[PDB]
RNA sequence: CAAAGCCACGAUAGGUCGCAGUGACCAGAGGGACCUGACUGUUUAAUAAAAACAUAGGUCCCCGCUAGCCCGAAAGGGUGUG
RNA sequence: CCCCAUGAAAAGGGAGUCUGGAACGAUCCCGGGAGACCGUACCUAGAACCGACACUGGUGCCCCGGUGAGAAGCCCAAG
């Protein structure tokens, strides 16, 4: 047979890559080591990553950009840091909140930038704490554990009810897959030939095996439900 | 080498006593200075595309006139 | 159909009502929180509103503030 | 407030920041004043009273009093060069 | 201060907007001050600096110049009330 | 505004000729019933334009990031300025 | 007014605020000098390009009085 559709994906030619160039830059916190203040200077859309970004500038001349967090104004004064507050857009550390309290853009270590609860509307909350480190909830219901040190935002990401409207036509999703990598239109695998699909081929279309497969199958192969636990919709 | 908009076309023959007609191609105007955040260009202020070697005639005569009116200035002294 | 009825007989009634609804809510006169609702906020992009006599930008939901 | 004798600060104009003494009251809208000896030495001009910012020192002198009355009460509290202190 | 801020419009003397109560409290011929917390910050930091100078009280109102302007009957905001004559009601000791 | 000179559009009254007045030119035949794909779009360059492909809507599976899925002989890499 | 579209970057320009240095001195008037190097003819298409051809194909883009809604169909200027 042919590469499939991934294996060709994986090459990272021009026609799987990310148009990055139009984004304002990498949202993430900066290395910093004291208790700063800093001022909100705007509030910009950044293409393809469904939240809007906040830029701020510190008390020592210093510009990043984060995803904004919801109600929060330009020319606002925000803090940074352990003794920071708990209020709306502070930068805070884990280790000093108390119990369910809610928090997004959080890091895994200490100056990586902040890993989970970055896309619109999503959020964390604080649920334990082990020997060394902080329980998160995060929102796909499960559990991570991180530093003491680890730095959060106060709030929710900015966005939410993103997807209560439908797109209602071919064209209003054409643009959105313009700026982002992911390939579109998709075109399912029982409407191919044998030689490019593994559920290609024969006088009517169907999945001609269950489409179940094991987590050990070779490249190529993995396609359907990837070692599935369960299927159907109850 | 045919049409493009950076670029202006003119044909001229009001204020004409001579008679004949053709075209002639100029640049886009210009506008008042940039960078920016800030985010407001100025009164008073000027923007050739040649430069008539002006100094005290292309800005106001105020302790910051060239730089911003007193918008996004007291922070700075 | 209201202010949807600019898609004539496309799509399906049922999701011709859904997209009305969330656009009605989007069109409500809201009030500011700053000022007031002296002048009234519009959307710069999803997520982006301001309010036109204060001049301040915030941030909120998708399709409310 | 605004008061005579009072040291202000202009806030626009050519000189703007630049500080001069209020000698009398016009109108509800205008007042005199006046800087003797200043690094240009504004002058003696009505100016309106949203384009002046009061300072905390004052100088004792007579309502409509003349630019030497001044300069002299100036030296009398030792402001000549405490202008520029704040 | 609803009830005062009554029987002061009745019979007494007074100012609305900023830029006219914000002359008079220069040249401090101004009873007393009530601003609303909506103000905008430029001008709410120029009655609290020009205040201190002449020594004439100032009420921070805890509305809106919408609710304030209902309280005056006046159909549009008012954000700033100057007090040039109490009249005879009793609101210049807060 | 009203007068004057130019100009545009919409109407009114009367007279009149032909076989025929949107006189050439330009310029929709209409109606009833069933199947099929919802729709706008795409396709076998050179015998197939379709009921085939896509689509919006629906639903299921993998994965907390040093992940999941994929490329490489390795150094490493695409998704990821996520 | 609209977007689950938010719609390039730099050289090169101007201005501002400060620091250091000299007392001579222009972003204004008048007179004088200099400004390498390389392209430039012609066609640009029912005969100058590609298709074995002076090939009814393809490659072109930009522009142009009456009737009439009209860059349509019909008739005619300049050419």
């Amino acid at each position: 047979g042919k590469k499939l559709l991934q294996q060709r994906a994986g090459r990272g030619g021009i026609n799987f890559r990310s148009p990055s160039w139009r984004r304002v830059g990498p949202a993430r916190y900066p290395n910093i080591e004291g208790d700063h203040k800093g001022k909100i200077i705007d509030i910009l859309h950044n293409p393809g990553v469904t939240a809007p970004v906040v830029k701020v500038k510190l008390d020592n001349g210093l510009q990043f950009y984060i995803p904004a967090v919801q109600g929060v104004a330009v020319g606002q004064e925000i803090s940074i840091g352990k003794n920071a507050t708990i209020s709306n857009g502070n930068i805070v550390e884990v280790g000093q909140l108390p119990e369910g309290t809610v928090i997004c853009n959080v890091e895994k270590l200490k100056g990586d930038g902040g890993k989970f609860a970055r896309a619109a509307g999503s959020y964390a909350v604080i649920s334990g704490k082990a020997g060394n480190k902080v329980l998160i909830k995060l929102s796909s219901e499960k559990i991570v554990e991180v530093s003491q040190n680890a730095r959060a935002t106060v709030g929710i990401i900015a966005g939410g009810g993103f997807v209560e409207k439908p797109l209602l036509k071919a064209g209003n999703n054409y643009w959105k897959y313009r700026v982002r990598a992911v390939k579109w239109p998709v075109v399912r695998g029982v409407a191919m030939n044998a030689v490019s699909h593994p559920h290609g081929g024969g006088l009517h279309q169907s999945v001609s095996r269950p489409s179940t497969v094991s987590r050990n199958a070779p490249p190529g192969r993995k396609v359907g439900h990837i070692a599935s636990r369960r299927t159907g919709r109850r | 080498s045919p049409q493009q908009r950076s670029g202006s076309f003119r044909k001229v023959f009001v204020k004409l006593p001579s008679g004949k007609s053709t075209i002639h191609y100029e640049r886009r105007k210009d506008n008042i200075a940039r960078c920016g955040m800030c985010k407001k260009p100025l009164n008073g202020v000027k923007n050739n595309y040649t430069y008539k070697y002006s100094k005290t005639e292309k800005r106001p005569e105020r302790v910051y006139g060239g730089y911003l009116c007193h918008k996004c200035l007291e922070s700075l002294i | 159909t209201g202010i949807a009825g600019r898609f004539g007989a496309r799509y399906g009634s049922s999701t011709r009502k859904k997209w009305k609804e969330v656009m009605e809510r989007r069109y409500m006169p809201h009030q500011c929180p700053y000022c007031k609702t002296t002048g009234k906020v519009v959307r710069i992009a999803s997520g982006i509103w301001y309010c036109r006599k204060c001049e301040t930008k915030w941030a909120g939901l998708a399709y409310t503030p | 407030a605004i008061e005579i004798g009072r040291i202000c600060v202009k806030t626009r104009g050519r000189e703007a920041g630049k500080k001069c003494v209020i000698v009398d009251i016009i109108d509800s809208n205008f007042v005199l004043v006046t800087g003797p000896k200043e690094i240009n030495g504004v002058k003696r001009r009505r100016v309106n009273i949203l384009h002046i910012e009061p300072t905390d020192k004052k100088v004792e002198i007579n309502k409509g009093a003349t630019d030497q009355e001044v300069k002299q009460a100036i030296e009398q509290s030792g402001l000549t060069d405490f202008i520029k202190e704040a | 201060f609803e009830g005062e801020l009554k029987t002061l419009l009745r019979s007494g003397k007074v100012i609305l907007g900023t830029r006219k109560t914000l002359k008079l409290l220069k040249t401090g011929k101004v009873k007393g001050v009530v601003v609303s917390s909506t103000l905008r910050q430029d001008l709410k930091d120029d009655i609290m600096t020009f205040s201190k100078f002449s020594d004439i009280p100032i009420y921070l109102y805890k509305g809106s110049g919408y609710e304030l302007g209902t309280l005056c009957g006046k159909p549009f905001m008012v954000s700033v009330i100057g007090i040039v004559d109490e009249g005879e009601s009793k609101i210049l000791e807060f």
